[PDB]
Formats: C-alpha cells, structure tokens, sequence
RNA sequence: GUAGAAACUGCGAACGGCUCAUUAAAACAGUUAUAGUCUACUUGACAUUUAUAAGGAUAACUACGGAAAAGCUGUAGCUAAUACUUGCAUUAUCCUUUUGGAUAAGUAUUUGUUAGAAGGAAUUAUAACAAAGAAGUAACACGUAAAGUGUGUAUCAAUCGAGUUUCUGACCUAUCAGCUUUUGAUGUUAGGGUAUUGGCCUAACAUGGCUAUGACGGGUAACGGGGAAUUAGAGUUCGAUUCCGGAGAGGGAGCCUGAGAAAUAGCUACCACAUCUAAGGAAGGCAGCAGGCGCGUAAAUUACCCAAUUCUAAAGAAGAGAGGUAGUGACAAGAAAU
C-alpha cells in the first residue's frame, strides 16, 4: 500500500536533530503534533541529547511514565510531544521550569527560567477566521485556537497568552521597531528591530532587519516571530543573547581562553 | 593497593533518584582491578553504607595500562535498585537471574500454537 | 445415516444410527425446514414431526438454504452469513458446498422435534437440562424473576459462593457521573457566557 | 479484591524489508498552484429539531457429528459488553431601559434570492429569507487535587500526508519526414462520474493539434537524483546498490473490507508450473531472513538475540529475520613484526 509513512531513517533526521550516524538505524518520527516536524524536536530527544537524564530510550519510557513532565502547565505523556517553536515544559520533581529558545547557530536550546516568567508563553498566530454569529478565533503556531480576541489584533501581532486560563492579555505589533525573532531562516537566531519592510505584490514579502552591530539582513515574511517591542526582549533570552557572532572573530573568542 | 579516584561530570537525577558521572582511576604499573575494591572507595567517597546500590560498567582500561575510563551509577535504595533498571543489568551485578533461554522458540512455538488449532 | 435428533426444549440431543435407503426415504425431495413425520426411521419415533435443519453430506460438505440446486456448485461469501469463517476483515473465499435438496448424498442429518407423537425417548424427551449460565442484564433478570424497581436484584442471582457480575446497575457512581456531566455542562455555559459578555465590553 | 487462558470487539496489519523487468517529457529533480481536493492517530477550541438508566443478537462453551486433509464445518441450548440498536430538556434575541414582559429555535451538505474581518482578486468568512436534510450532543469504564482520567461522538484549524498540477532540464539514431483524427485526435457547449477539475467519460457542434529548435517512430547488455572514477581547468565515463522518490511481487484482469490497498505472508478468474490426494477433492507463490536446484567466472550461517535504534497495540513487563551481535570473508581501506 501508499499509506502515510511511519519511519525516518537515521541518516534523515532532520538538520537540527544532530543525532551520530552509526548510533543505530532509525529516528523517531514525530506523531502528528501541534508543530511541524521539521521545526520541532521529540521530548525523548530533548532530554537525552541535551539534559542527559537516561542512556536508554526504555529508561526514557519509564521517566515518561510517572507524570513528572508538563508542557504549557498542563500534563503530558506520550513520549513523542514535539516542544514546539516557543513553549514552556515544567518539572516539578525538581521545581525547574525550561523554555525552548534558539541559537545563532541555528539549533534548538532548553533554558533555565524562574517560576514567575515561566507562566508566560507568547504565541503568534497565524490565521484569523469568522466564526458563526461574529466570533473571531485566531490560529496559532502553537496550534492552538483562541476565541475571542480584541479587534485591535490583526494577523501578524503576537499575543500574551496566559498558560493557565487559557486568554489573552495584551497584544505586540510589528513597526520598525519591534524586535523580532526568524523561526528557520538560513540567518536563524538573531534579534533585530527590522529597518523596514518591502511588499511584493502576489509573491513573497521580504522584510529587513537591523542588528545590534548595524547589521542589516533580509528574510521572508512568513518565519519572523513577534518577541517585543522597543523596551526590551520580553522573555529571557539564551546565552549568546541572539546576536550573531561573526566566523573570524569567533575564532578569536574561542581561542583567547 | 593504592589507586587515584577521578569522578567527571557529577551530576545528580532527581527524576531517577539517582546520579551519573565518569570514573577515572589511576592504578599505575599494577593491572585492572577489580570493580569492588572501587565500590569500596566510592562508598566511602559519598558516605554510602551499603555495597549492593552500586552499579559500573564500561570499564575501558585504554592501551598502556596505568588509566582506566568508565562511567558509574550509584542508586538511592535497593527499592530503586530493582524499580528504574532493566533486568540484564542487575543479573551482572548479582542481584537476580536471568530468565528462560529459549530465545525465539518463544516466537516459534506461538505461531506453532495456530489459533482454534488447539483446543487448550 | 447419522441423525441426530435434538428437543429444543429439552436442550438435549441424540445420535441414532440407521443404514437403509428406504428407511430414510419419506424425507426425500423436501427443503430444509420442511413438516416431515419421522416414521418410518424407528419403531418409536413414529408419530414425531420434524423440521429439517440440518445435514452433511459424502464427502463433508455443509448444505445452505438459499441455493436451492441438486450438486456441488461453487459459490461467493461473505462476512457476515451463516457458513462462514472470515480470517480478515471483510475477507471472502469460494467455498465448495452442496445445495439445500435433500439426497442420496448425506454423511449425516441433524433433526428436532415439533410436536410431540406417542412414544419416549431415554434421555431425549424425559429429562432436561437448564440454561448453565444464569442471567446477568438487569432488565433480563427483573423480567425472569417478576420483582420489578423495587429491590436490587444482586441478591437473588443462581449459585454455581461464586455469581455472575450483573449488567445495568443502578450504581451511585453512575448516578455521580450523571451529576458531574450535568453540573461541567452548566459551568461551561457559565464560562462562555463570560467570555461573551466581555467580549462584548471590549468591542468597544 | 488480586489475577486469568478460550472468546466478541477496538487498532495496526496499507509500516518495514527486497528487487529493478517495464519505463525516453512518462518518472525524477528544482520550483509553483491547490482562489480545484481529501486527510487515520494526536492536539486545541467547542453543539443543532423508562432515566434512582432502554431492546435483542451471539461468540467462547456444553452435547451429536463428518470427511484424507486444510487458517473446514450443522442443528440444540444459552449468555455479555465501549459490537448492534431506540432514547432522558433547553439556548439565543427585543421594548419600557440590576430587572418585568414579548420573541426566535437545523450543524454540515444541497438548491433559490440579497447584503457582505481577510486576501491581490470571492460566488471568501459571515448575516437574512424560502426550502430540504444527514450525523450527533455521553444509557460506556477507572481514580487526582491535603473536582480527574480513560473510550467514543458534530464542526473548525493545525498536525503526520496523499492526489492532481504550472514552469525548466535528458542516452543513440533520418538507412524513422510527415504524424494524430471512424476506436477522442484538438477545442466549445451541456451533462454523468469522481474528493475536487478535466475528453476521465457521454451527446451535439467545430476542424483542428504536433513538426529539421528532429514530432511521430526504432534501439538502449537504460529505475531517476543528490553521487562515484578521474581532474591543471575545461570535460568523459559508472550511478542496482546505506538515503529521497517510482514500479512490482509469475504476467496480464478484477474485487471486498478498511480513513488509507486495485494490497498479494487479502480474495477471485486464465494460462504456464507445481504440491497432497483414500482419485472423490484440497491448498500455492522465497524479487522477505536462512538454505536447495538451474545459470554462469562470479557471490556468506537452514547461527544468537530484541541487550542498542525504532515500530505496533488494550502501549513499562509482549512481539519485531525491521535491526544489533556472532559466523565465512586477501571486495576494498588503515596501523605495523620478520
């Protein structure tokens, strides 16, 4: 038969997976989740590669197992949960709380983040749809629909959405100066105010960022991530701080120890 | 006999109840010893007063002797011991036995028991 | 040859064994289901009226209804008749069987009784044996023993010590649930009349 | 209570693995569109026209068998379920204006008539009216905060995808120069059909479409691609082969179930083979992991185990010739005694 596909093998793991070769035959593939798969990573890897928690993925299963893990405030089970592009996963065995951020190099990252940050999860959405009787919903990255948003908000906004009553609270825009984020461009992982934009008619809309060290650079409109506005990164960004580091001088860096 | 201990990467798992890190012993011009006179020590090193929650393995002695890399286990009880671990482990530890050995006669003999074919 | 001859009502069956082509002949030419006096198979069973229900013939191959032919005559099934056994859902095989007309053909016929004649039988028409398994759905058991709503019936189920786990309980828990499905359905009009409202004061 | 084979049911079995015969603008790759569609599991929002708990219909089993035999089967008695099937309020809106009164009651989908947050452009979202009308909204089981979960149900969206589809791109050959068009060739109109669109098909009407920028044909000891061999740089040659995509399971044809198969360790029919056969009749596909025959110069064990990866399900405790290990191994490659 043609049914859908249930495997991916090890040599196609996707970029940002970073998984050995020879370290078996298979890699898991995602269940359909609120993200796609090629921009998300399973839990099972997350907390093998990175934390280190098990050696095996069985150990893994039996982690998994006692309802210790929790994403979005809520519990969850089923070892393949892909995190998602912006998220908030609690432990609460230790009490530790990890948001999901990026590096300019262009990877996925756990952070460590304190209680009262951590009920805060920002989402863009990325549909707007009528509903019947004058409701509006939004459609969101995350997968999720939340009804009834103001009429302020329009289609690339971002939303402060509550973890736990599932609402909003404010709303971000996106003039010239909002610092945004690039979901999976091949510049990924640098904060910017974005000098301007640049509409084009029926096709692709390329819009310029600006950067900390008079930088400029270009990027599609669809994978620009809404973060803050002017004041500040709102959420606590990695250690790199999503400034890109150029090659030579990086040399530099690493080598002056 | 005397020995250095080495432990790298000390980190404890609070959601196995357990820790992990490296071992690195120095035994210089004398051969691989045994993994209880180690457990000994490192009982001793984290003020453990039992010998059974242990578990090593891995134990490379590398090419010329006198330097020994593996990576050590400790468990917080016995209950823990036989709840978060598979059951080869602990045979090799010497905690349980192994089960029966048939292997894939398992296998075979299931699919030589064709259903409605026997009637017990 | 072989027939075997079972009381519906007794819940018991029979094998009697008869050779001759005469003997079993007043059957001859009749359906399976057919009004036929069973008289000539035995000195008692005279008087007996049977409807033919069943039979195996020569070679082992079952006999149907539908296919009123006189031979062996391949045919399609399906999953849900009455002589068949899928292996897959939805599987179908072509079975080989032999029609439903009675004939020179049959390994065995499998026979009961509709009114009863004269004579008995030893262990056929004298004797009975119950149902071996006791009722279980509430409604079943409130019908069998006439003691309506008015008492539970988990008292009063047959011994085989050990009793069968009665069905469509009236069980608090229930009665629970029925009470939280009613109380989240209210609470969830409550909430979304909430959201309305204030979206209402934010349109504004 | 702890458990429980046999059993009905759910779900997968449509994944994987193997091979390359057909394939020469077909596939494949890059790059679109789907404003022309569908979409299992999961996740998130969320609904409309007897109840102190409703009806039968049957397995395993018990009892008589039968044939040689197989994934064979009749009558009698039964009983269950989250299998099958009937079925238990109430919500929204307007006037005086917290609140009194008055009013309306169909989700998709289909047809007819108007208005009309987004996209670039709607016959979009949606609102009103006239109609039809599915499938439901819990009659199902367990236990967490010092009320929850499981199973299952209507829609919307995402997800895991699939199907059509624009554009650009190839081996040799003219001792293949004119092809296609009664049997759809090219298009228009209307319809059937499909999940959507379309000569996909039907009827009518038109006479059209391709071509030395090499069509139509013929060969290919031709699966396509990122790749491999060689490089001063250009190039030429191999590409079955770790992976992506395509096709196939003897070679055509057909078909049920199922969301999803024209599936082959599912079925049906033909031929070619071939097995067992009490001679009456049954069942077959190693181009799956091992091994046998035949072919040829040419290619490894009828081993061990799911311990590693990852899959399936009623998802920790069970299977997995996917796969890992062992065995044979002067295919190649690297280190280094005499």
């Amino acid at each position: 038969g043609k049914g859908i596909k249930k495997h991916l093998k090890r040599v196609n793991a996707p970029s940002h997976w970073m998984l050995n070769k020879m370290g078996g035959q298979y890699a898991p593939k995602t269940s359909s989740g609120p993200h796609k798969l090629l921009e998300s990573i399973p839990l099972v890897i997350l907390l093998r590669n990175r934390l280190k928690y098990a050696l095996t993925f069985d150990e893994v299963k039996m982690i998994l197992i006692q309802k210790i893990v929790k994403v979005d405030n809520k519990v969850r089970t089923d070892c393949t949960f892909p995190v998602g592009l912006m998220d908030v996963i609690h432990i609460t065995k230790s009490n530790e709380y990890f948001r999901l951020l990026y590096d300019i190099k262009g990877r996925f990252v756990p952070h460590r983040i304190t209680n009262e940050e951590s009920k805060y999860k920002l989402c863009k959405v990325k549909k707007i749809l009528l509903r019947k009787g004058r409701l509006s919903i939004a459609v969101t990255h995350d997968g999720r629909s939340i009804p009834y948003i103001h009429p302020d908000v329009k289609v690339n906004d971002t939303v402060r959405l509550d973890l736990e009553t599932g609402k909003v609270l404010e709303h971000l825009k996106f003039q010239v100066g909002s610092l945004v984020m690039v979901t999976a461009g091949h510049s990924v992982g640098r904060v910017g105010v974005i000098s301007s934009i640049d509409k084009n008619m029926g096709t692709y809309d390329i819009i310029h960022v600006k950067d900390s060290r008079n930088k400029v650079f270009a990027t599609r409109l669809s994978n620009v991530f809404v973060i803050g506005d002017n004041t500040k990164p709102y959420i606590s960004l990695p250690r790199e701080k999503g400034i890109k580091l150029d090659i030579i001088e990086e040399r530099r860096n690493r080598l002056k120890a | 006999d005397q020995f250095t201990i080495r432990v790298k990467k000390y980190m404890s798992n609070p959601l196995l109840r357990r820790k992990q890190f490296a071992l690195e012993i120095l035994h210089p011009n004398k051969g691989s010893v045994a993994k209880k006179e180690v457990k000994e020590r490192l009982a001793k090193m984290y003020k453990l007063n039992n010998v059974n929650t242990i578990v090593l393995f891995g134990f490379k002695t590398l090419f010329g002797g006198g330097r020994t890399k593996g990576f050590g286990l400790i468990y917080k009880n016995v209950d823990a011991v036989k709840k978060f671990e598979k059951k080869y482990r602990l045979v090799r530890e010497g905690l349980i036995d192994k089960e029966t050995k048939a292997g894939r006669r398992a296998s075979k003999e299931l699919k030589n028991r064709r259903k409605k074919v026997r009637g017990t | 040859m072989k027939l075997n001859i079972s009381n519906p009502l007794n819940n018991v069956q029979k094998s009697i064994e008869i050779d001759d082509e005469k003997k079993l002949l007043p059957f001859m030419e009749k359906r399976i289901g057919n009004a036929v006096p069973g008289d000539s198979i035995g000195e008692e069973f005279t008087g007996y009226v049977f409807r033919i229900t069943g039979g195996n013939d020569k070679q082992g191959f079952p006999m149907i209804q539908g296919v009123l032919t006189n031979n062996r005559v391949r045919l399609l099934f399906k999953k849900g008749m009455k002589c068949y056994r899928p292996r897959k859902k939805g599987e179908r095989k072509r079975k080989s069987v032999r029609g439903c007309i009675v004939g020179q053909d049959l390994s065995a016929l499998n026979l009961t009784l509709v009114k009863k004649g004269v004579n008995e039988i030893p262990g056929l028409t004298d004797k009975a044996v119950g149902k071996k398994l006791g009722p279980k759905r509430a409604s079943k058991i409130r019908k069998l023993f006439n003691l309506d709503k008015s008492d539970d019936v988990r008292k009063y189920v047959i011994g085989r010590f050990i009793k069968p786990k009665i069905q469509r309980l009236v069980t608090e828990k229930r009665l629970l649930r029925k009470r939280n499905l009613l109380q989240a359905k209210e609470k969830r009009r409550l909430e979304k009349k909430q959201q309305l409202k204030e979206y209402k004061q934010l349109l504004n």
